[PDB]
RNA sequence: CGCGACCUCAGAUCAGACGUGGCGACCCGCUGAAUUUAAGCAUAUUAGUCAGCGGAGGAAAAGAAACUAACCAGGAUUCCCUCAGUAACGGCGAGUGAACAGGGAAGAGCCCAGCGCCGAAUCCCCGCCCCGCGGCGGGGCGCGGGAAAUGUGGCGUACGGA
RNA sequence: GGCUAAAUACCGGCACGAGACCGAUAGUCAACAAGUACCGUAAGGGAAAGUUGAAAAGAACUUUGAAGAGAGAGUUCAAG
RNA sequence: AGCCUUGAAGCCUAGGGCGCGGGCCCGGGUGGAGCCGCCGCAGGUGCAGAUCUUGGUGGUAGUAGCAAAUAUUCAAACGAGAACUUUGAAGGCCGAAGUGGAGAAGGGUUCCAUGUGAACAGCAGUUGAACAUGGGUCAGUCGGUCCUGAGAGAUGGGCGA
RNA sequence: CGACUCUUAGCGGUGGAUCACUCGGCUCGUGCGUCGAUGAAGAACGCAGCUAGCUGCGAGAAUUAAUGUGAAUUGCAGGUUGAUCAUCGACACUUCGAACGCACUUGCGGCCCCGGGUUCCUCCCGGGGCUACGCCUGUCUGAGCGUCGCU
């Protein structure tokens, strides 16, 4: 909505800056499992809750 | 006299629970009295109590209640034995005597109910199969 | 500038008048979906904000 | 992706239906 | 009209965020949680709820108290002291 | 047998505390023997690997005679990059092969006072055992 | 259902019986346990004897029992009244006390 | 410099203030250096400088609160900071001294009937 | 085994009608578990048949005299070289087979 | 009417303390079913169990007889073997169901009130000194304050005690 | 009216040790970013998912193609 | 004093055979690190079915289908490539109770620019709400905030294990 | 001969069984047996040069000091009087929460002290400390046609 509070605006703040995929030297290192980010979040698939 | 606390008749089983007005409390009024007052008083610990008075909708109790933190209880070799952990709250486990009454316990023939420490571990020491290595 | 989120606008001004030796005319704050809080410090204009942003070293 | 949840059934059979509905 | 289009209606919002458990089960208008019980002092748990209890036991989180707790445990919660200088 | 009862005879605790070592204990495991010449010296069986120690390789496609630098002692991959051990990358580039440190002798010892202090600890530890075996 | 001949016969084991049952693998570990805590109180009390103070003669109760012989509880109190020796010295010196036994015999 | 605490314990406080203010002015300009876009020297010289100042405000607070322990030792009612934590129960036990208090019955049983040292014979 | 493995799910069956197997199957959600099967030893989870108990009669007590007997069997045959040499032992050149040596 | 005691009762962001909640395998107190079995079922049974509520601790509880017995007597409590699927309870049906003696593990006993004697001989707190001060403790000096005779301390408790 | 250790209990916790156990549809739901992703207004429900090689030595370069894809060359004991 | 990196297990086999059979043993291949006979012990020990459970895969089958709301056409540009992108021209539609211009709830970065064309957008795409980088929301006066409404809910009191 | 179909074999796809592994369970045993108003358990938000998750941490924010250790960390950069690790006793520890000024919008206060504002002149701004309920000992201030005494 255009009206938010303060506490729903930094819970949503926080899940935008964790949909971001993996830096691409993260997969150099030595025991590297991780190919992707596997909690990408789409606003058309996901509805993150609420 | 302790009622069923259960809409309005209703005791929805079998014939034998279907009671709710002649029921009674297993412990005593003044054993409420004692939890009722050291529940108010967290801080406080319970000796003892007893009656003053009666009227026919209520009694009346005194309860004896102790500062385990005062420094004229603290100090005291005779009276420190309540300042410890592990007598907080004893008018809610049954160890004042109005407590120790409801819980049936004593020596001989009439108490074998609460042979062990009490009735629980009586019925949890009949009730196991000892099932030994070589049987 | 970008500011901490818990700061007023009355703060903003005291620091920007402190760190960098400058009057302010007014601060306008909003806070970005990034979550941070942004302050737009408007300058009293017998000073520059292109010389005061040459001296802090933005360009 | 969300794996489909299985098939909601919704009675058509039974007493309702006119369709195929037996002797009796 | 119970099925697809009454879901239409659906916008008014029932929970939000408790602010004691996080958790999205704060009813509004009850103004408890349905998670924790927020304005009771205690935490709402039951036995029933076996899987429950262990989602938020206290190995659940990070322990930012309780482990370093331990810690002084093992070394008898020594005060004060400080080791020999070099 | 070992017999203390809180030494680990399991198999996978002792491969988790091997390859979840922190890096005090990898400068400890990664360790490799004096040669012939510094073990008459030093009365030193082994001592651990450091950055300019000079080194043969023993076993493996790159031993030899060849006394190598070691380059950079990588206690991650319990592996060390010695000065001519190495081969080509299909760019061009040359790549340092890892040797393990086991498979490894000490030719040349980097002495700074620590390494003084370690030598002389266990010179007097293996003296105490010999006189205790006498 | 029984068939041809055997015991009428009565398993109690009509409650929830498996959540109380105590299996016995503690067994040689409390054997253990109690050997150590036994040769601990030996090695503490260092001149004094293991086992602990004399215990009495006392038959036992009971017509089945009245010829056997056990060990009491304590030495009566008229047996420390004859015997010269003061209740209170009585468990300082290792003898046993109980104040609860009479003397008819 | 590389700023070692030890060589910060025996200054001063306005000292200790003034190289504060410092590294602080010198992290404030290491942040704009990250956001015009920079070297990568400053932004590896960026973690120096905040742990350098994590060193000095650490010896600030030390020669602070030891200070203040110093001025309550001998006073009976002290902060609840400079009191001692450990565990909530174990700060509620007795002393040291009410456990040690024995009645006056006790002493005299005490006293008159120690348990003697005995052994018997084969 | 432990005694909640298989069992920590809430699992109804659908009953008749669903054209389904009428096992406990796995109660809603958009996982891949979820009418899926849970209870019952021929299911992917789920118990098995007779879950392993610690009171299984672990150890077997023996007569004291049949114990001393088969020490005394077991002794008796350690003198005869055709037995001890068919439990497999090298000892053909071994001076004499009740091989006793001073007490040094 | 005013002053003063006392007694009951208030108000304090009064000086200092203490309780709150968590965990909850073990333990203590309540509350407490119905599936089930009885080839039905209602008493019984499951079962003083599940769920519910309160409270601890490193164990808890119990505990030094208003006990057992009927012997030539044992002697706190708790735990194990046994008693013993027994005595007994039970639509006497299905089912349920102890204790005592005996052998062990362990073993430890004590304190009040009252009754009375002792000049309240007792306790708390604040000021100053000496010691120690991360379990605020000991000694002293205080015509400093309070508690307490509507009873603090010492002797003393059923084994008798003065 | 009151206190009291020891023997006794302990599927929670901290730290250990062991096993005629299981061996990635098994064993904990969870060998892995698992009470995670996801579902449900909520209480609650709740996964799939291990393995290159000794060492990345993870295929430079030439070549068709818009590229994905290939053809040669090369690494390696082996890219079968 | 079993077998094995001079090649274990598994797997394949128009190969040679043995046993009534359960099964087994040899050869060839693949594979790369373990395994087996005999005397005993022990069990979570043998599948074709359970509308069995989990995973995978067929025929159906290049099939049903991509048919509600009238409609597109011509040239040019970029581009590897155009029925669908963009510009222009034409012909049409919604027709102010709109297919228009703005808001509440809800959503949460979808907004905007640049790039990519793997996957997704049930044909296709040079396009996108996709994907990757970067940006963007400025108040004394607009709202909240304040008030109270139907209601909710402490304290005192009452009840309550 | 063709196509199509069927069967068998070889090779190749689909698919991931089997086998071999195993930083994980499960069971049994042992020792210890330790939370919180000195703010717990849990939750929220932040913190790395490049960092989403996990992990660790708390504006001193992938940690500070101290001690032990003795030359690394590492994906890529950049820089022995102690690098890095472990230990962890000193210090620090944001916001909710028993959650504490009142509410839960981060909204609205009250008191005292500091500094700009002032030249104690009231506001304004910033910093700091207080401001929960219950209950115990004592303290002050009181209430009473409660029981009395004196004038
Ligand atoms: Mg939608
Ligand atoms: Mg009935
Ligand atoms: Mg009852
Ligand atoms: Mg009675
Ligand atoms: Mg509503
Ligand atoms: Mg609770
Ligand atoms: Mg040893
Ligand atoms: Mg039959
Ligand atoms: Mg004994
Ligand atoms: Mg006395
Ligand atoms: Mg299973
Ligand atoms: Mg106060
Ligand atoms: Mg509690
Ligand atoms: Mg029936
Ligand atoms: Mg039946
Ligand atoms: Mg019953
Ligand atoms: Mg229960
Ligand atoms: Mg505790
Ligand atoms: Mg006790
Ligand atoms: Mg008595
Ligand atoms: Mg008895
Ligand atoms: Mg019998
Ligand atoms: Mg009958
Ligand atoms: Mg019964
Ligand atoms: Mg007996
Ligand atoms: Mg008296
Ligand atoms: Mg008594
Ligand atoms: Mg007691
Ligand atoms: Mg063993
Ligand atoms: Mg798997
Ligand atoms: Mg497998
Ligand atoms: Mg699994
Ligand atoms: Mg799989
Ligand atoms: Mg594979
Ligand atoms: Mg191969
Ligand atoms: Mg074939
Ligand atoms: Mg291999
Ligand atoms: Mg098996
Ligand atoms: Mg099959
Ligand atoms: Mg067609
Ligand atoms: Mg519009
Ligand atoms: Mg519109
Ligand atoms: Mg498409
Ligand atoms: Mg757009
Ligand atoms: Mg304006
Ligand atoms: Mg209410
Ligand atoms: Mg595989
Ligand atoms: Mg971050
Ligand atoms: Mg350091
Ligand atoms: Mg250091
Ligand atoms: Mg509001
Ligand atoms: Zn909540």
């Amino acid at each position: 909505s255009s009206h938010k509070t303060f506490r729903i605006k930094r819970f949503l703040a926080k899940k935008q800056k964790q949909n971001r995929p993996i830096p691409q030297w993260i997969w150099m290192k030595t025991g590297n499992k991780i190919r992707y980010n596997s909690k990408r979040r789409h606003w058309r698939r996901t509805k993150l809750g609420l | 006299g302790r009622k069923r606390p259960v809409p309005k008749g209703a005791t929805y089983g079998k014939p034998v629970h279907h009671g709710v007005n002649q029921l009674k409390f297993a412990r005593s009024l003044q054993s409420v009295a004692e939890e009722r007052a050291g529940r108010h008083c967290g801080a406080l610990r319970v000796l003892n109590s007893y009656w003053v008075g009666e009227d026919s909708t209520y009694k009346f109790f005194e309860v004896i209640l102790i500062d385990p933190f005062h420094k004229a209880i603290r100090r005291n070799p005779d009276t420190q034995w309540i300042t410890k952990p592990v007598h907080k709250h004893r008018e809610m486990r049954g160890l004042t005597s109005a407590g120790r009454k409801s819980r049936g316990l004593g020596k001989g023939h009439k108490f074998h109910h609460t042979i062990g420490g009490s009735r629980r571990a009586a019925w949890r020491r009949r009730n196991t199969l000892q099932l030994h290595r070589y049987r | 500038f970008i500011v901490d989120v818990k700061a007023n606008k009355h703060q903003i001004k005291q620091a920007v008048k402190k760190l960098y030796d400058i009057d302010v005319a007014k601060v306008n704050t909003l806070i970005r979906p990034d979550g941070e809080k942004k302050a737009y410090v408007r300058l009293a204009p017998d000073y520059d904000a292109l010389d005061v942003a040459n001296k802090i070293g933005i360009i | 992706d969300p794996v489909p949840y299985q098939p909601p059934f919704l009675c058509q059979w039974g007493r309702h239906q006119p369709a195929w509905k037996p002797l009796m | 009209t119970k099925g697809t289009s009454s879901f239409g209606k659906r916008r008014n919002k029932t929970h939000t965020l408790c602010r004691r458990c996080g958790s999205k089960a704060y009813h509004l208008q009850k103004s408890t949680c349905g998670k924790c019980g927020y304005p009771a002092k205690r935490k709402r748990k039951y036995n029933w709820s076996a899987k429950a209890k262990r989602r938020n036991t206290t190995g659940t989180g990070r322990m930012r108290h309780l482990k370093i707790v331990y810690r002084r445990f093992r070394h008898g919660f020594r005060e004060g002291t400080t080791p020999k200088p070099k | 047998m070992k017999f203390n009862p809180f030494v680990t005879s399991d198999r996978s605790k002792n491969r988790k505390r091997h390859f979840n070592a922190p890096s005090h204990i990898r400068r400890k495991i990664m360790s490799s023997p004096l040669s012939k010449e510094l073990r008459q010296k030093y009365n030193v069986r082994s001592m651990p690997i450091r950055k300019d120690d000079e080194v043969q390789v023993v076993r493996g496609h790159y031993k030899g005679q060849q006394i190598g630098k070691v380059v950079q002692v990588y206690r991650k991959k319990y592996v060390i990059y010695i000065e001519r051990v190495q081969r080509e990358k299909a760019n061009g580039t040359t790549v340092h092969v890892g040797i393990h440190p086991s498979k490894v002798v000490i030719t040349r010892l980097k002495l700074d006072k620590d390494r003084k202090k370690i030598l002389e600890r266990k010179a007097k530890s293996r003296q105490v055992g010999k006189e205790k075996g006498k | 259902a029984p068939s041809r001949n055997g015991m009428i016969l009565k398993p109690h084991f009509h409650k929830d019986w498996q959540r109380r049952v105590a299996t016995w693998f503690n067994q040689p570990a409390r054997k253990i346990r109690r050997r150590k805590a036994r040769q601990a109180r030996a090695r503490r009390i260092a001149p004094r004897p293991a086992a602990g103070p004399i215990r009495p003669i006392v038959r036992c109760p009971t017509v089945r029992y009245h010829t056997k012989v056990r060990a009491g509880r304590g030495f009566s109190l008229e047996e420390l009244r004859v015997a010269g020796i003061h209740k209170k010295v009585a468990r300082t010196i290792g003898i046993s006390v109980d104040p609860r036994r009479r003397n008819k015999s | 410099a590389k700023i070692k605490a030890r060589d910060l314990r025996g200054k001063k406080k306005e000292e200790l203030l003034k190289q504060l203010d410092d590294l602080k002015v010198e992290l404030s300009q290491l942040r704009v250096a990250k956001v015009t876009g920079g070297a990568a020297s400053k932004l590896s010289k960026i973690r120096v400088v905040r742990k350098s100042i994590a060193r000095v405000l650490t010896v600030i607070n030390q020669t602070q609160k030891e200070n203040l322990r110093k001025f309550y030792k001998g006073k009976k009612y002290k902060p609840l900071d400079l009191r001692p934590k450990k565990t909530r129960a174990m700060r509620r036990r007795l002393n040291k001294h009410e456990e040690s208090l024995k009645t006056k019955k006790q002493q005299r049983k005490e006293r008159l009937y120690p348990l003697r040292k005995y052994a018997v014979k084969a | 085994v432990s005694e909640l493995a298989g069992h920590q799910t809430s699992a109804e069956s659908w009953g008749t009608g669903r054209a389904v197997a009428r096992i406990p199957r796995v109660r809603g959600g958009g996982t891949h578990r979820s009418g899926q099967g849970a209870f019952g030893n021929m299911c992917r989870g789920g118990r098995m048949f007779a879950p392993t108990k610690t009171w299984r009669r672990w150890h077997r007590r023996v007569n004291t005299t049949q114990k001393r007997y088969a020490i005394c069997s077991a002794l008796a045959a350690s003198a005869l070289p055709a037995l001890v040499m068919s439990k497999g032992h090298r000892i053909e050149e071994v001076p004499e087979l009740p091989l006793v040596v001073e007490d040094k």
